[PDB]
Order: structure tokens, then sequence, then C-alpha cells
């Protein structure tokens, strides 16, 4: 039994209610599971039966349908709900998952918060420095990040990690790594990040010298 | 095991004493103490008896006492005072939990009834005793040695407190001893009126079903019904 | 309440055997069913196995054929997974559920799903070696300050393999921390970097300690973040 | 679309009064512990897990069959004794005196 | 063993119900007549019921599925929170009410 899942993918602003579909390829009666799951968690079931709720699961999820087709329905739309969602049956063996749906939230822009730090001196110890600089609390995810070292622009030695969103504000955090070597950081004495975002009228630019507080 | 107004060779609690009544309030119920460790009683005859056979009849006989060789001394038991003194300032410790904390608690002994009622009544190795209490339950509480018990022998007896049918008990040969554990009591309580701060508990007993009302407390017996229905969405082929 | 505790980490190599242990708290064993689930990094769920140990017989799916088993053992009320033959593309993260069911009779059994979830076990395979952590104090200043708030941190570094947890304060502090997920460098080993914002005042005042752990590695380091001495 | 499914030996119980029996541990005794079923020597206790249950101490009949048992065992045991009629006449009685302590004094006499 | 799964679900305890079902089988003139009376009483509960169970269609059975379906007016739980959530001591005293009907019901249904 093959169960797809649709949308892919889903965001609604805060309030607004959101509709997932689950569709079987044969008729499983009624034994189909509703699952969310969190980033860094292990899935969280909130409906079984088809329609029957969880306890201690919040009222606004709803689940509904038959045969083959099965909806989940969230009402009040709130800011810990950007999660991964799975419609699982148990009807007959082997039991089979969905592909999942990623519901995001959609906010208003909001400015990114700047910060940069050079490599600590026990790392400079090892031979290696990492110059590190984030960006926080900005929306929406996409964003141009860029390196400078000694205003010359730098390429294939950068590592961005950007953290999923987030469950209060709903806001991301993105952190830009350049890695070198102890003669490179050595060789060298201004380093940079210039950052463009859509609710910033113009890059920032964040900048330090070495052997500077 | 019977006897009264001390439970003997029974059971133990396992954390505190035990203080159990159906209604504390009520003072013409009887009090169950049960206690956390035992309290140790040596009882003695210390007569040398001998006993004759006497022919009444063809293939009937009757077991009298002969001459008692030697002198003739009083059957008694000995208790420990200082276990008795640790086990009362425990058992006065949980009573003044259903009382207050700053009532004056005092023991005292029997008051009025038949021989059977006012005295430790037990039996020992064939030997009816009935042992006088007033040493053991006489103080008051305010917020190496030993105690000697007195005791008598009977050999009539009318057990269950009937009418109607009596026992005689062929008297035992030679020296009787006896020991035992105390593990609980059974005490009255006066009722007291007209502002009274200060209570009295007094030995009781007298009914037997209090005395294996302390063994069969924590039993009961229920009857299996193995028979159900409940919905489920398989029918029948 | 219905607890499941499964047990550490797993580094092992190709064409050799893994077992994972997963051990239930407030059921009775015999008539729970418990099944095992597994799922790769970015990808969904894949239902590996289950059953219910008074039956014996537990059912698996064809891909897994000959190379799983579930066993359980009612004693120390737990259950046993093994995987034979592993492969490049078994480095997942393996999760024990359990969940109820009843009997409707003549050998039908109806069940509800999998209402309890374990932790998870990270379990990978390759031809590295384990590493001891590197924690390198990513101290607050005067460029990562904005607003009266400093951002300072801890960088993990020349480790292998995941995963590894950090922890502020042992706990005391999770507002505002953010723990970027581990990347993969050429030398072939993982690095992350985990931060937290709190206001300039409390720099002079309040104690910073980043607490990781790397238990395949069985390594435990409590670094201190303090300003930099300028 | 739902039916009604029968299960027969589901965990139920009610209050109820019964008889029960005596057992005993494997000769001439007051109660008669030889006529009694011999008992096993681990006998089974299963904890009911989850279970909360009502005790009443002073509403017990199980008392009440003990008492009755206690007391027919004891007129069972005087059955096939000596009857002492005869010992109802009229004795000729002195005070006891040999070796006596003064607490001793009246409590024995020598009857003809 | 006996009575283990009277604090679990209902679901738990549908696959013991043979546990229960051994035990209620086996498992001076005057004491000897009481101890008969058990025996014969045991006997002909264990009759009466084996008589009821073949009388609705289900001789030699411990679950039988029926063809009477299930009033909503009895009960209007789902199957999620009745053999999940709930233990037979709770569901007896909900359906303490409606037994007799459902028994009659099941008595003429078989017959017809
Ligand atoms: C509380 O329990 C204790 C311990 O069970 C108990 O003390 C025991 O008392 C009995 C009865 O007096 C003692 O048994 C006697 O011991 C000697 C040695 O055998 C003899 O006097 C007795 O045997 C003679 O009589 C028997 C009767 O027919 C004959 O069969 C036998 O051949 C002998 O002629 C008898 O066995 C026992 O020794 C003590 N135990 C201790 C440790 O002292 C106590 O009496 C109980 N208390 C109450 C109030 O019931
Ligand atoms: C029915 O009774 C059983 C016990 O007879 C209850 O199971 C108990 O559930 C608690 C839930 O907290 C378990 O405690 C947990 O244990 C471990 C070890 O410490 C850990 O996960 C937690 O820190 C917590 O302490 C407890 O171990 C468990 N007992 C047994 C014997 O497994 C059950 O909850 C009861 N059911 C209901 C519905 O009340
Ligand atoms: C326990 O006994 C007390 C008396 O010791 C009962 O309380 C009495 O209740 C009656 C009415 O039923 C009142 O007229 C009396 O004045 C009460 N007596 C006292 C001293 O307050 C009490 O009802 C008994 N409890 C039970 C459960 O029967
Ligand atoms: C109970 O204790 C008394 C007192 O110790 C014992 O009676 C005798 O007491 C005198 C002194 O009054 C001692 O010289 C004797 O040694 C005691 N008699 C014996 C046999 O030792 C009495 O014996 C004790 N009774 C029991 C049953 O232990
Ligand atoms: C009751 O009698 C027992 C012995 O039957 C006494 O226990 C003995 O006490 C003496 C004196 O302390 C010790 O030397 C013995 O070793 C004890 N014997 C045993 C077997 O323990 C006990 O003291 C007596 N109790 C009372 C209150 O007189
Ligand atoms: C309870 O104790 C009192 C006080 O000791 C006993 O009363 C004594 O009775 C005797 C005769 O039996 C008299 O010689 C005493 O003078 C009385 N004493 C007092 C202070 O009046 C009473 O008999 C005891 N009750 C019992 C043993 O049941
Ligand atoms: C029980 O013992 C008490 C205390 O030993 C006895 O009370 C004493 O009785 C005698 C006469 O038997 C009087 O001379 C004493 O004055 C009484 N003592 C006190 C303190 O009043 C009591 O009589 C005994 N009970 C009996 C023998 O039935
Ligand atoms: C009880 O009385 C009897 C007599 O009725 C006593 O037995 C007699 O004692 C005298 C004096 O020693 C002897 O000459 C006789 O031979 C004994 N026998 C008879 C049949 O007369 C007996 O000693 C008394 N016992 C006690 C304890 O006082
Ligand atoms: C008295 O109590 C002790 C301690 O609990 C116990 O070992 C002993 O067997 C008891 N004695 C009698 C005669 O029951
Ligand atoms: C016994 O405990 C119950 C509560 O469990 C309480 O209602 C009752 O009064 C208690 N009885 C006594 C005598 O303490
Ligand atoms: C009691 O008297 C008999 C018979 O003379 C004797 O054998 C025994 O030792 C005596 N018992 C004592 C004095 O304790
Ligand atoms: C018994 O207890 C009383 C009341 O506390 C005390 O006055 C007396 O000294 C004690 N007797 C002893 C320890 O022998
Ligand atoms: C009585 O005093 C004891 C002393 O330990 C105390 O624990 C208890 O709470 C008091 N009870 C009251 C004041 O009712
Ligand atoms: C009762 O106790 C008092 C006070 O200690 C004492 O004088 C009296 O002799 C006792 N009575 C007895 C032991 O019979």
């Amino acid at each position: 039994i093959q169960l797809t899942q649709s949308p892919s993918t889903l965001s609604a602003p805060v309030g607004a209610g959101v509709t997932i579909t689950c569709q079987a390829s044969q008729s499983i009666s009624n034994g189909l599971a509703w699952y969310q799951q969190k980033p860094g968690r292990a899935p969280k079931m909130l409906i079984t039966e088809g329609s029957s709720l969880k306890s201690g699961v919040p009222d606004r999820f709803r689940g509904s349908g038959s045969g083959t087709h099965f909806i989940l329905t969230i009402s009040d739309l709130q800011p810990d709900d950007s999660a991964t969602y799975f419609c699982q049956q148990y009807n007959t063996f082997p039991w089979t998952f969905g592909r999942g749906t990623k519901v995001e939230i959609k906010r208003t822009v909001a400015a990114p918060s700047v910060f940069i730090f050079p490599p600590s001196d026990e790392q400079l110890k090892s031979g290696t420095a990492s110059v590190v600089c984030l960006l926080n609390n900005f929306y929406p995810r996409e964003a141009k990040v860029q390196w400078k070292v000694d205003n010359a622009l730098q390429s294939g030695n950068s590592q961005e990690s950007v953290t999923e969103q987030d469950s209060k504000d709903s806001t991301y955090s993105l952190s830009s790594t350049l890695t070198l070597s102890k003669a490179d950081y050595e060789k060298h004495k201004v380093y940079a990040c210039e950052v463009t975002h859509q609710g910033l009228s113009s890059p920032v630019t964040k900048s330090f010298n070495r052997g500077e507080c | 095991v019977v006897s009264t107004q001390l439970l003997l060779n029974g059971s133990l609690a396992e954390e505190e004493v035990m203080i159990r009544s159906e209604n504390i309030t009520n003072n013409a119920k009887n009090i169950l103490v049960q206690f956390n460790t035992p309290v140790q009683i040596n009882c003695t005859r210390p007569n040398n008896n001998t006993r004759k056979s006497i022919r009444i009849g063809p293939g009937q006989a009757f077991y009298a006492t002969g001459d008692i060789i030697g002198d003739i001394r009083q059957a008694h038991c000995n208790v420990s005072k200082a276990t008795w003194n640790e086990t009362l300032g425990k058992v006065v410790k949980q009573l003044r939990k259903h009382f207050g904390n700053n009532t004056i608690i005092r023991f005292a002994n029997s008051s009025g009834g038949d021989l059977e009622v006012t005295t430790h009544s037990f039996n020992c190795g064939g030997e009816f005793f009935y042992c006088n209490t007033s040493g053991l339950f006489n103080s008051t509480w305010i917020s190496n040695d030993s105690i000697t018990l007195p005791c008598r022998i009977k050999q009539i007896i009318n057990m269950w407190q009937r009418i109607g049918q009596a026992m005689y008990a062929p008297p035992i040969q030679g020296v009787i001893r006896c020991v035992s554990n105390i593990t609980g009591l059974i005490l009255t309580r006066d009722g007291g009126s007209t502002n009274s701060t200060t209570e009295t508990f007094r030995p009781g007993g007298g009914d037997m079903r209090d005395n294996w009302r302390s063994e069969l407390y924590k039993y009961k017996v229920v009857k299996i019904e193995p028979l159900g229905v409940a919905p489920t969405r398989c029918k029948r082929r | 309440e219905v607890q499941l505790v499964q047990s550490g980490a797993e580094l092992k190599k190709a064409g050799s055997s893994v077992k994972l242990s997963c051990q239930a708290y407030g059921v009775a064993f015999s008539t729970y069913s418990f099944h095992w689930v597994r799922q790769a990094p970015g990808q969904g769920l894949e239902w590996l196995g289950g059953f219910i140990p008074l039956v014996g017989k537990p059912n698996y799916t064809n891909k897994f054929r000959g190379r799983l088993t579930i066993t359980a053992d009612e004693s120390a009320r737990t259950t046993y997974m093994e995987l034979r033959s592993l492969r490049s593309d078994d480095t997942a993260i393996y999760y024990c559920a359990g969940g109820g069911a009843y009997s409707s009779g003549g050998g039908r059994f109806h069940y509800f799903g999998m209402a309890v979830w374990g932790q998870g076990s990270t379990v990978t395979v390759s031809s590295a070696s384990t590493k001891g952590p590197s924690v390198f104090p990513l101290a607050p200043s005067s460029k990562s300050t904005s607003g009266g708030t400093a951002a300072l941190g801890c960088l993990v570094k020349d480790y292998f393999p995941e995963p590894v947890t950090v922890s502020w304060n042992s706990g005391a502090l999770t507002s505002g921390v953010h723990t970027f997920p581990a990347v993969l460098q050429s030398s072939g080993l993982y690095s992350l970097s985990s931060v937290v914002t709190v206001p300039s005042s409390s720099l002079g005042t309040q104690t910073y300690i980043c607490n990781v752990n790397h238990k395949p590695s069985n390594t435990k380091v409590d670094k201190r973040v303090e300003p930099k001495s300028c | 679309n739902l039916w009604v499914t029968v299960y027969y030996g589901v965990p139920v119980w009610k209050d109820a009064e019964t008889t029960l029996f005596c057992a005993s541990d494997a000769k001439h005794n007051v109660w008669a512990t030889h006529a009694c079923v011999p008992t096993d020597p681990n006998p089974q206790e299963i904890h009911l897990e989850n279970v909360t249950e009502e005790f009443n101490m002073w509403k017990n009949n199980m008392v009440e069959q003990m008492h009755t048992d206690i007391i027919s065992l004891w007129d069972q045991s005087l059955k096939p004794c000596v009857k002492l009629t005869p010992l109802c006449v009229t004795l000729q009685c002195t005070n006891v005196t040999n070796n006596i302590t003064d607490d001793m004094r009246g409590e024995l006499k020598n009857c003809s | 063993g006996f009575l283990g799964a009277a604090g679990s679900t209902m679901g738990a305890a549908s696959m013991t119900l043979t546990v229960q079902a051994r035990n209620l089988l086996s498992g001076l003139t005057v004491w000897g007549i009481k101890q008969l009376q058990a025996r014969v009483l045991a006997v002909e509960r264990y009759l009466r019921d084996q008589q009821l169970l073949g009388i609705w269609g289900c001789s030699g059975k411990l679950i039988c599925c029926t063809n009477v379906p299930w009033n909503s007016s009895w009960s209007n739980r789902n199957l999620s929170e009745i053999w999940d959530n709930m233990t037979w001591l709770q569901w007896d005293k909900e359906i303490s009410n409606y037994t007799q009907i459902i028994y009659g019901l099941l008595e003429e249904s078989q017959n017809q």
C-alpha cells in the first residue's frame, strides 16, 4: 500500500488554516495515523484511527476522511506548528509512511543582527584559523553572504550553516565560517563579512583587523 | 490463640505501631493496637504436681491432684520494665494523633466484670492462667528490673462465654514454664464529658472475634464474573 | 506513563553486525506491540519491523528480509534488534516505538499505531576511527556586541563520528542558544559552533560554561567562556 | 459497522460470601489439622498492577466463619471423653498446710 | 498469572483469557458436607455459563463474533478509547444497565 501526501511544502501566516491530503492506493478502512516531528526531536503522534484526537494534543488539529482519502486540518496556526507532518497506515502489514509535508510559518521581514569573531588563540595554536560571522533573527531565510580578506573576495573556503525556523518568533539564523591555515591567517590583517538581505536597504559589512580587540 | 487484654504469638507491624478502631470518636468501640516489636513475657507455675487415677466405672477414670512435694508457691509472670516503658511511649505517641498534642494520657486498670474479662486469661501448656495486670496499665503521660504479675489457676472452664457446658482440665505433672510474645493490645476509652482535658484507657476484651480480626484484617474474598460483551468490527461468517 | 530507553550511538565496520536494545517502563511487556523504525539523514521514515512478544512471530519488510532479526527478553523487558552485513547506506537514526493492540478472535489482531517513541540511536559505518572532540571558546568582544547584547559560544572541531551534545550552564541557560548543524569538511571530520546571545551587563557578572559530550569517544569537556583580555 | 463480540474469561470480580476450607502443613490436636488439605511448599501470589481496591476491616465475613469453626472444633473434641456426673456430691474440705507461703493461704483445699 | 491483567487495558487482557478460564473448574461429616456443596456449586456455575454460550451460538469458544449490531445508545465511545484507554472493571460498571437487553438480542438473533 502506497500513501501519497500533498502538498510537499506549504507556508501560511499565523491565524490561517492549512490542509494536508493523504491518498491511499487502496482501501485501508480507517487505519491512518497523523504524526508530527520537529527538527532534532522524535516524532509525536497527533491523530489515531483517522479522526480520534490524541490525549494532550490541542484541539486545533483535526483529522477526517475515509476510504482512500484523508485530510488533516490546522484551523489556528501557531508559532510552534512549523514542523514535518506524516501520515501512516497500520491496517495491513507492512506499515508504510508518507513522504511528509514541511509546514512553515509566514511573517513580516526582519533585519538581521550581525556579529563577527576571529578564531581563538587555542585554535590558533593548532595551526588552523576559523573566522565566524553570524546573522541572527532574520526573515526570510534567503540571504547573501560573502567573505573579504584584505579587500579580496574568497571562494571555495567558506561553509554556511543555517538553523531551522524558530518556534517562538519564526526567524532564521545563519553562520558563515571561513577556515584557513595559520600561515594564511597571519598573512593578512583585515577580514570582513558582507551580508545582503531583503529587509536591508544596503548590505551590512562587519570587519576586523588582526591583532586588535 | 485464645487470650484476653493481650495479643500473644501474633504478627507484628512493618513500620510503626498501628491503632485501629471502627469509630475512634465513639467510646463504645474497642481500640486495637498492633506493636512494631514484641514484648517477651515469661509465665510459670512452680509447684511439682502429682496426678492420681481413680476408677469411677467400667473403663472410666478420673484424674485428681495428689500431693505437692516440696513447698507451695504462687504462679506468676514476668515482663520487662524498660521494654514496656518504650512500648507504652510509642503507643501514646501514636495515640496523640487522634486526640491532640497537649492532652494528658493515662493508663489505668480494668473496671468490673467476671474473672475472664478483668484479668489476662490464657493457657500455658494445659493449665489455664488468670493473671492480674494492675502493674502493666498504671501510669500517666504529660505532653535489669522486671514487673511481676501474680496469677490464679482454675480447673473448671466455661469457654466462649456460654452456659450449660463445662470442661474439667486434668492436672499436669511437674513444673510448668512458658515464654511468649506480646504483639498487641485491646483498649477501651472512658467517656469523659464536661470539658475533659485528660483521656483514660483501660484494657478490655471478652469477644474473641477481635482476636482473629487482628489477623484477618488485610484479606477479602471476591467472586469472578468471566463474561463480557464489547463492540468490535468482526461479523459472523 | 510509558517510556522507552535505548542504547548509545554505534560505530561499526562494513560487513559486520550491529545490535540495539530498547527497554520499556510502565506497561506489561508480553501484550504490548514493539516496532523498530529507521530514518536516513535528510530522508523519510522506513518501518523496519514489529511484533507482539506473546505471539512470537515478528513481521519484516521484504527489503530487509534475511538481514534483520527482532527478539525480546521478558525477564529484562527489553527488545533487541540485530542488523547484519551493514552497507554504506545504513548510517541512520534508529527508533524504537510501541503501541497497543487487541484481538477479535481467530488469530485476528488490531493495532492503533505507535504512540510511544524512543529518543533514537545513531548508527554509522565508515572506514574512519574515533577522534576526541576539540573545543574552542568563541569569546565575546566589542565586535560581537550590538544594542547591549553580546554573542559568545563554543566551537567543536576535529571529532568523529556523530553526535556531540552541547549544553550551557548544565542546562540552566536555554534562551537565545543556537546550535548550528554539523558540517562535513574535506578532512573527513565534522565541525559545528553553538552560540548564545546574552546582555552585555552580565559578561562581567555571569559565568558561562559550555559542556560538550562525545559519547562514542567517552569525552566530556567543560569550557568556560570569558571576554578576551585586551 | 460495529457488532457485539463475546469474551469469556475477562478479569472482573464482585464482592461475595462463601465457605472457605482449611489447609495445614504436613496427631491428637483440638483443631483437626490432619483432616485439612496439605499445603503447597511455595504458594503463588500475583501482584495486581495498577489495581486499587476497597477494604473494610470491621465488616469482614471471614471472622464469623473462623469463630464458628473454632467453636465447632472445640465442641467436637469433647464428645468421646469421660462424663463426671458422679463428681457432683458433697465434699468435706480442709485448709492446706505444710510449707505454704503467706500469699498462698486459702488457695488450695484438701477435700474427701 | 491469574487475574494478572486486571489493571491492564481491555486490549491487553484479551490475550490471556485462558488463564481465567482454567481457574474456574479445579483451581467430620459436618465439614465434609460443606466442602462438597462448594464443588457442586462451582460445577453448576460452569455448566450454566457453558449452556448460555452454547445457546448464543458460541459453543467451545473464548472469543465469538455475532450478527447483532452495536446500538449507539448503549455506549458512544469509539474503539480507540475503549480497547486502549479502559479496563474491563470500568466497562462493566458502565454497561451494567444494558446487559439483559443485549443477552435477549443475542438469544433471539441466534434462534432466528
Ligand atoms: C506461644 O508460642 C510459644 C512457641 O510456640 C509457646 O511456647 C511453647 O509452649 C509449648 C507448650 O507448653 C512447649 O511445648 C512443650 O515443651 C516441653 C518439651 O517438649 C513439654 O512440656 C511438652 O511436651 C510434653 O507434652 C506433650 C503434650 O502431649 C507430649 O506430647 C510430650 O511428649 C511431653 O509430655 C511440650 O512439647 C514449647 O516448648 C514452648 N516453646 C518454648 C520456646 O518455650 C507458647 O506457649 C505460646 N503461648 C501461648 C499463650 O499459646
Ligand atoms: C502502573 O504501575 C506501574 C508500576 O507498577 C507504573 O509504571 C511506572 O511508571 C513510572 C512513570 O514515571 C516509571 O518511572 C520512570 O522510570 C524510569 C527509571 O527512573 C525513568 O523513565 C523515569 O525517571 C521514571 O522514574 C516506573 O519505572 C514504572 N514502574 C515500573 C515497575 O515499570 C505505571 O505508570 C502505572 N500506570 C498508570 C497508568 O498509572
Ligand atoms: C462515631 O461516633 C460519634 C459519637 O462518638 C458519632 O457522632 C454523633 O453523631 C450523632 C448523630 O448521628 C450526634 O447526635 C452526636 O452528637 C454525635 N456525637 C459526637 C460526640 O459528636 C458519629 O456519627 C459516629 N460515626 C459514624 C460514622 O457512625
Ligand atoms: C520472675 O522474677 C522473679 C524475681 O527475679 C523470680 O523469682 C525469684 O526471685 C528471687 C528474688 O525475689 C530470686 O532470688 C530467685 O532467683 C527468683 N527465682 C528464680 C527461679 O530464679 C522468678 O523466678 C521469675 N520468674 C520467671 C518465670 O522468670
Ligand atoms: C524470659 O526467659 C528467657 C529465657 O527463657 C530470658 O532470656 C535469657 O536472659 C538471660 C538474662 O539476661 C540471658 O543470660 C540468657 O541468654 C537469655 N536466654 C535466651 C535464650 O535468650 C529472658 O530474659 C526472660 N525474660 C524476662 C522478662 O524475665
Ligand atoms: C484496679 O486497681 C484498684 C486500685 O489498686 C483496685 O482497687 C483495690 O481493690 C482491692 C480489693 O480488690 C482493695 O483492697 C484496694 O484497697 C483497692 N484499692 C483502692 C485504691 O481502692 C481494683 O480492684 C483494681 N481492679 C481490678 C484488678 O479489676
Ligand atoms: C491486682 O493487683 C493490684 C495491685 O497489686 C491489687 O491491688 C491491691 O490489692 C490489695 C489486696 O489484694 C490491697 O491491699 C492493696 O492496697 C491494693 N493496691 C492498691 C495500690 O490499691 C488488686 O487487688 C489485684 N486484683 C485482684 C487481686 O483481683
Ligand atoms: C489431704 O488429706 C489426706 C487425708 O484426707 C492426707 O492423707 C493422709 O495423711 C495422713 C497424715 O500424714 C496419713 O497418716 C494418711 O495415711 C494419709 N492418707 C489417708 C488416706 O488418710 C493428705 O496428707 C492431705 N494432703 C495435704 C496436702 O494436706
Ligand atoms: C517472638 O518474636 C521474635 C522476634 O520477632 C520471633 O523471632 C520469635 O519467633 C517470636 N516468638 C514466638 C514464641 O512466637
Ligand atoms: C482510616 O483511614 C481513612 C482514610 O483512609 C479515614 O477516613 C478513617 O477515619 C481512618 N480511621 C481511623 C480510625 O483512623
Ligand atoms: C518433681 O518431682 C519429681 C518426682 O519426685 C522429681 O523427679 C522431679 O525432679 C521434680 N521436679 C523438680 C523438683 O523440678
Ligand atoms: C517508665 O516511664 C515513665 C513515664 O515516662 C518514667 O517516669 C519511668 O521512669 C519509666 N520507668 C523505667 C524507665 O523504669
Ligand atoms: C503535634 O506535634 C508533633 C511533634 O512532632 C507535630 O509533628 C505535629 O504536627 C503536631 N500536630 C498538630 C499540631 O496538630
Ligand atoms: C501505680 O502507680 C503508682 C505510681 O507510680 C504506684 O505508687 C503504685 O504502687 C502503682 N500500683 C501498682 C503497681 O499496683
